[PDB]
């Protein structure tokens, strides 16, 4: 009427907070797997589909296992073997046709949970600190 | 360790910690807003009108002086209006101003004064323990799961560790309905219960105290109208079960009120507020009156039907209740004061797209028969763009015969309704107002902004009054208003049948500080400078035409006191050898604070060198420093480190542990002009 | 005393001028991980309405509000961006909602009246999903 | 002896004496003012003039009452001047008709203000006569009191001037404007006039009158007077210069004018008082 | 946790450099962000440089990324370009620890094309196969199809190149009609298209 109020502007959608949780610590010996989780919260609502995947310096060994850091007292033959939440081995270094889409719900926080256990292979195993720096690849859709 | 949370000392969302607070810097202020206008007459010939409003400041440390001027001309001196030294007191949560001020109409009717007022502030309290809403108690088995939900989303969800438990951070929002609480325990069992609950303005949530005492001289602006020494203090309590218990007093020479009451949250029958004034007062004539006037509110939130009790209010005053403004006239109709006031405001909801609204106000006074009638019935619907508004108007004063009424229809249609161009932001408004007495007026305009920040709003409306009188007439209005990053002016040219006005004016803020003087739009209570030393125009987004000094300096007309606010700069606006920092900062200011947001933009050649020691590339974190200028950077993958600000050529100092390289470079004259350039160097 | 007169006659309000008449608050790009929780709102931004030329009899001003509600009772938008509605509200910390009217008085030395508001965008059931605001306020004024 | 009147014949008690309702047109002249003339209106006649011959006169002790009975004037009696009031006996007048002659009686007052007056209401006495009656048929000489009473109200002259009207209302057009008042004024005689409102003033000057408004005073606005653009204060004298026989209009015109500060619509009443003082 | 300020950014040909944001919400985290732009065959090749390409955040607080074209108008200018823009979060004891790498795509779009974007998701085709869907995609955008549904089993989620084609596995379960949804260029999910064959 005698005056006018026009309220203009744009909702963007944005990426998934990502929070990493640290993990403290025969041949093919197996340690009890250690349980670590990765939250997605916020996450915005177009966000359905998201790909995941593990990198890592590969070990001797073998390519799946996830060598230890060059550590001057490092125990030899003694790698990180990562278990998603069936207990079902994950590809290291996978590529993105490897990968597959894994789905998370808008609004409510999502979680990723997975374990990590200590794989002895190179028995007799020396006594060494085990250290290890992974990366965790969150690609959007 | 298990506890219950009723003792844990939890923080509501959005507590921002009092220490956080900014005081603000010491700084000078002033506001000017020139406004005039040349008006011309085919009889009578040509008239000027200008008025200067200047409102000058001071903030030192914790304090705010304000004051107010008018200079006027008309065809001529200043005129001082207000002057205010304020300050907030964090421990108390509190807010003392001396000097010039005004009470507030909570419980007793609105004062201005000039004196002391100490009053609580309902800022300070976080964005979820403001306003009304109910405190949940409950108690749960073990550890659980409480969800609220209210018209059916959740509002509100949280684990509870064993044991009783509260819960007070919900929001203010009784419009929506009723909470259901639920709470889920581990096995399985679910506990429900639903809180309803509704608001009058009244209403203070369970433990929350609001006061204010003042005490001061009444200052009234009239020249027959003294001005004697009062003392008023109120008081309100929130109370559980959803209780309010309120009152307060006045105290003066000739006057003396005592106001108590109590509101309750009824729940589902709305909340209703009932209180009771007793006033004794000595009139102007010396003559001894007593009083007691009974005030009742009534709130009832949305049904399911869509409709909402906004205010049922009703407020009866017997023959000898007075105000305190009716006994300060100097030694008028106090024989006609007030018998009882009725107000109703009520909100339909007549499908998806339609709302009703209904308003009104009954006057009724001693000993005359004449009423003061206002009522106002509106009609809104929205199809998909076009805006249809279909509202009446019906007043009648007292002390004049006749009912004022009003019928008017309005369509607003937007422009990209009819398009798919700078009309994007235009729209078209046709107002067909008919008095209900003869009189219609058609009335026809286009509005909308035009410039690249969408600063100039321009609206030309023409229209045709005709009818009731006889006083057929075209007439037309035209202005043009911009906000420019040195302050906002506007134009205005409105012709009527014989009259031809023409309106001018200019407003703006400037801001004096440790680093100078800065220009800007006009200022609000609380004010960010970006204090960017170095970008010359660097757009503070999400502001319209705010844009840095030539210096670097801007001020943000407006930010939200005790709320953390972010301070951005445009990115894409800076100049190609300006990088900055960090360009986004968050300020946390008191009320009347100006705050800086301080922004490191460094000036020189942007450059990604590719560092190589003892024939391979510098480990990864490696800190580099340049000697010359204060660029500061960490090696990435393949030894690349990026400087900004960097000179023509330098040296560059490399550590990386317990220096250890120096690196030269010498950059061609003529690489200023990209952007960014590559470039290699060497170590010891 | 030899002779009396009596003058009757009265002081009516009569309109004043409007200076902004078609005010703008560009709210700029939200994100929706801040607008997700319920309750969730964004940032304050003022808008001022400011009226001249006040004749001399107009003493105050009341200014209406009208715009298209949706269900819970804030202005509807008329945009995309769903689970979203914009809130209007004084310097007093009172929602001036759809028909909810404000009162000013008139400075007598400039004649001039001014609305102090401010404007914001809020979710109330959560979940502000991406895409462009819209929305319309229609304000009327009354002189007494 | 029968004597009556047309308006009122009030009916005669305690022998000779009487009242009478008699309507009143007082009009300023030359010398003194006329109040009432009883010739137009008391009709007396004898019932048997071929037997009795009546003569009646005014005894000395004849004056006013009430507020007129502190004035003076003279009569007219049979076109006789007669100094007022009676301090002696006037010559008789003789009746031995059956016609109603008309009473050759006239009253005047003398003008001892300059244009003011005193306002009388109907039914109150204004004049009490001594009337004594003889015959020619015997001795039978008897006295009578006689009563005038009005029957309407009216406001006698008490100076030498009249004015249009006593009480004069104008409505203003609403903020602003102005209103010329109609009033004027005329004088027996060319003589020169002046005149000075009164009222409760609101502004130093004495210029602005205060707005007595009884229900929702207009606060900040009151009421002044101009003639021919020229502001007149309060208790000053405005000179109309040689007043004859013609009225001359004073020129008044109300117009609004602004006392303190802000101003509030409302009402705006003012009440005004004009005193004429001879030069 | 460090958070992206979208999921894709639409890099248009000629513009000196285009802006990101991260947002670190945590308190008490300390973070080292490392960016960097590889091209479609995942190789870092200096064409797009984001500017800090490695800077520290502390706690709480919102920074600005700059991606700087360093193309010089030698990429194609017919159709939309593919690239990947990675931000990595490295956290700053017998401690195994993870760094965060988010993933997006940005789309190099040159200057004056053809074809507006809103209108090329209803260009596709569809033709099936022996246990195969393809998809052809004649205009010059690169279109993510996402919520396929062959009848009633769901295929999986696809990006096929402008000018292109891309191949679904497609079980023989499946029914006649395809139903799709792509994502536009802000993100957002377009309406369900029903797919033509050949």
């Amino acid at each position: 009427a005698d005056s006018t109020i026009t309220i203009r502007g744009y909702v963007r959608d944005n990426g998934c907070s990502v929070a990493a949780e640290s993990t403290n610590f025969n041949i093919g010996a197996t340690t009890p797997v250690v349980p670590f989780r990765i939250l997605l919260s916020p996450c915005g609502n177009a966000v359905s589909a998201v790909k995941v995947g593990f990198t890592g310096v590969a070990d001797s060994h073998n390519a799946n296992l996830l060598a230890l850091e060059n550590t001057v007292s490092a125990a030899s033959g003694l790698g990180i073997q990562l278990l998603n939440e069936q207990q079902n081995q994950i590809p290291l270094n996978a590529p993105s046709s490897a990968l597959s889409w894994t789905t998370l719900t808008p609004g409510k926080p999502n979680t990723l949970n997975f374990y990590a256990r200590l794989m002895a292979t190179q028995v007799p195993v020396t006594a060494g600190h085990i250290n290890a720096t992974a990366t965790f690849t969150l690609e959007y859709q | 360790l298990t506890i219950p949370q009723a003792f844990m000392s939890n923080r509501a969302r959005g507590y921002i910690p009092p220490e956080l607070w900014d005081p603000g810097i010491n700084a000078g202020l002033l506001n000017y807003n020139f406004s005039g206008n040349s008006v011309q007459n085919r009889i009578g010939g040509n008239s000027h009108y200008a008025y200067l409003n200047l409102q000058s400041g001071l903030n030192i440390g914790a304090w705010r002086l304000r004051d107010n001027t008018t200079w006027s001309y008309n065809s001529n001196k200043w005129q001082h209006i207000n002057t205010w030294l304020e300050r907030d007191i964090i421990p108390l949560r509190s807010r003392l101003t001396l000097g010039d001020g005004y009470t507030q109409g909570d419980i007793f009717d609105g004062i201005n004064f000039r004196g002391a007022q100490l009053a609580s502030d309902d800022n300070m309290l976080p964005d979820s323990q403001r306003g009304f809403a109910p405190v949940i108690h409950g108690i749960a088995r073990g550890t659980a799961q409480v969800t609220i939900k209210q018209n059916g989303y959740d509002i509100y969800n949280s684990t509870v560790p064993p044991g009783p438990f509260t819960i007070n951070d919900i929001y203010a929002a009784g419009n929506s309905g009723d909470l259901q609480v639920t709470i889920k325990e581990a096995d399985g069992s679910t506990q429900i219960f639903t809180v309803p609950y509704s608001s009058v303005p009244l209403l203070q949530r369970e433990g929350h105290t609001r006061y204010s005492i003042t005490a001061g001289e009444y200052r009234s602006g009239n020249a027959q109208q003294e001005k004697p020494r009062f003392f008023q203090s109120t008081l309100l309590h929130g109370l559980p079960a959803g209780w309010t218990i309120y009152g307060g007093t006045q105290l003066a020479d000739r006057y003396r009120a005592f106001n108590f009451g109590i509101g309750k949250n009824m729940g589902a029958l709305g909340a209703l507020s009932v209180d009771m004034t007793q006033a004794n007062s000595t009139l102007p004539d010396d003559s001894q009156h007593d009083g007691q006037s009974v005030r009742f509110l009534y709130n009832k939130s949305l049904n399911e039907s869509g409709t909402n009790i906004q205010l049922v209010g009703y407020r009866y005053s017997t023959s000898g209740y007075f105000n305190f403004a009716d006994t300060t006239y100097s030694r008028y109709n106090l024989a006609y004061n007030k018998r009882g006031k009725l107000q109703l405001t009520v909100t339909q909801q007549l499908g998806r797209t339609s709302t009703l609204y209904l308003s009104g106000s009954h006057q009724t006074y001693w000993g005359t028969s004449n009423v003061d009638e206002q009522f106002q019935a509106g009609l809104n619907t929205a199809f998909e763009d076009i805006n249809w508004t279909l509202s009446y108007s019906l007043t009648k004063n007292a002390w004049q015969k006749g009912r004022d009424q009003m019928l008017a229809l309005n369509v607003n249609i937007p422009f990209s309704h009819w398009l798919r161009s700078q009309w994007r932001h235009a729209s078209a408004s046709y107002s067909m107002s008919h008095d209900l007495n003869g009189r219609m007026t058609n009335l026809a305009g286009v509005y909308g902004t035009l410039l690249e920040d969408n600063n100039l709003s321009y609206s030309v409306q023409t229209g045709y009054a005709g009818g009731g009188d006889g006083n057929s007439g075209s007439t037309g209005y035209a202005t043009l208003n911009y906000r420019g990053g040195y302050g906002n002016a506007n134009i205005g040219y409105s012709h009527s049948d014989d009259i031809k006005q023409l309106y001018y004016g200019v407003s703006g803020g400037v801001l004096a500080h440790a680093n100078g003087v800065t220009l800007g739009q006009p200022l609000n209570d609380t004010v960010v400078l970006v204090k960017a030393p170095g970008a010359k125009d660097a757009k503070v987004e999400n502001q319209t035409g705010v844009r840095t000094d030539w210096r670097g300096y801007a001020v943000l007309p407006y930010a939200t006191e005790y709320r953390e606010n972010r301070v951005a700069l445009d990115t894409n606006t800076l100049a190609d050898n300006v990088d900055l920092d960090n360009a986004v900062a968050n300020v946390v200011p008191t009320r009347g604070a100006i705050v800086r947001a301080e922004f490191k933009a460094r000036v020189g050649i942007k450059l990604l060198m590719t560092l190589t020691h003892n024939n391979k590339p510098l480990p990864f974190g490696a800190m580099v420093t340049s000697e010359s200028s204060q660029s500061s950077g960490i090696v990435a993958d393949n030894g690349q480190v990026y400087l900004s600000g960097m000179p023509l050529a330098g040296k560059v100092q490399v550590k990386w542990g317990e220096a250890h390289c120096v690196a030269n470079y010498q950059l061609p004259p003529e690489s200023q002009q990209q952007l960014l350039t590559q470039l290699s160097a060497e170590c010891r | 005393a030899d002779v009396t007169i009596t003058v009757n006659g009265k002081v009516v309000a009569k309109p004043c001028t409007v200076s902004t008449t078609n005010a703008t608050v560009d709210l700029g790009d939200l994100y929706s991980f801040s607008l997700m929780s319920a309750g969730a709102a964004s940032a304050w931004h003022d808008v001022a309405l400011e009226l001249t030329n006040c004749p001399v009899g107009t003493s105050r001003v009341t200014a209406s509000f009208s715009g298209a509600a949706d269900s819970t009772g804030y202005y509807k938008n008329q945009g995309t961006a769903q689970n979203i509605q914009l809130e209007l509200q004084d310097d007093s910390g009172n929602t001036l909602n759809t028909g909810a009217t404000k009162t000013v008085q008139v400075d007598d030395s400039s004649q001039s009246a001014h609305f102090p508001l401010q404007v914001r965008a809020l979710t109330v059931n959560g979940g502000a999903t991406q895409g462009t605001i819209q929305a319309v306020i229609s304000i009327t004024y009354t002189y007494s | 002896f029968a004597c009556k009147t047309a308006n009122g014949t009030a009916i005669p008690i305690g022998g000779g004496s009487a009242n009478v309702y008699v309507n009143l047109a007082p009009v300023v002249n030359v010398g003194q003012n006329l109040v009432v003339d009883l010739s137009t209106q008391i009709f007396c006649h004898n019932d048997y003039p071929e037997t009795i011959t009546d003569y009646v006169t005014l005894q000395r002790g004849s004056a006013y009452g009430g507020v007129l009975s502190n004035f003076s004037g003279t009569v007219k009696y049979s076109g006789s001047s007669y100094p007022f009031p009676t301090t002696s006996e006037t010559p008789r007048v003789v009746y031995n008709s059956r016609t109603d002659k008309p009473w050759p009686v006239a009253l005047y007052l003398t003008p001892v203000s300059s244009a003011g007056g005193v306002a009388i209401k109907a039914g109150s006495l204004i004049a009490v006569l001594i009337l004594r009656q003889t015959n020619n048929y015997n001795s039978d000489d008897f006295q009578f009191v006689w009563n005038i009473y009005a029957n309407n109200d009216v406001v006698v002259p008490t100076g030498g001037c009249d004015v249009s009207a006593r009480d004069v209302t104008v409505t203003l057009p609403d903020y602003p404007g102005s209103v010329p008042i109609p009033l004027t004024v005329y004088c027996a005689k060319s003589q020169n006039l002046g005149y000075y409102l009164s009222g409760t003033t609101a502004d130093a000057g004495n210029s602005i009158f205060t707005n007595t408004a009884s229900f929702s005073p207009a606060q900040g606005v009151g009421v002044q007077l101009t003639r021919n653009g020229t502001i007149i204060p309060a208790n000053n004298t405005v000179s109309l210069g040689a007043v004859g026989t013609s009225a001359v209009s004073l020129g008044l015109t109300a117009n609004y004018a602004r006392t303190g500060g802000q101003v509030t619509a409302g009402n705006v009443q003012s009440i005004i008082g004009v005193t004429f003082v001879y030069q | 946790g460090v958070a992206l300020g979208a999921t894709r950014v639409i890099y248009p040909a000629g513009q000196k450099q285009e802006q990101l944001a991260v947002t670190n919400n945590d308190e008490n985290s300390t973070y080292l962000i490392q960016s960097w732009v590889e091209n479609a065959d995942g190789v870092k090749d200096g064409r797009f440089i984001v500017t800090p390409p490695l800077f520290a955040m502390k706690g709480k607080k919102e920074n600005t990324l700059r991606i700087l074209d360093a193309t010089n108008n030698q990429l194609p200018q017919d159709r939309e370009s593919l690239f990947w823009m990675n931000v990595k979060a490295i956290p700053s004891e017998n401690t195994l620890q993870l760094a965060i790498i988010s993933r997006i795509k940005l789309y190099y779009r040159p200057a004056k094309l053809a074809l507006p974007p809103d209108q090329a998701a209803e260009k596709l085709r569809f033709r099936r196969s022996a246990n195969s869907l393809t998809l052809i995609n004649p205009t010059p955008y690169y279109l993510t199809v996402t919520e396929l549904n062959a009848g009633t089993r769901v295929l999986e989620n696809a990006l096929v190149p402008p000018m292109g084609e891309s191949t679904v596995k497609l079980p023989s379960d499946a029914g006649s009609n395809i139903t799709y949804r792509t994502i536009n260029d802000y993100g957002a999910l377009t309406p369900k298209m029903t797919g033509v064959m050949e």
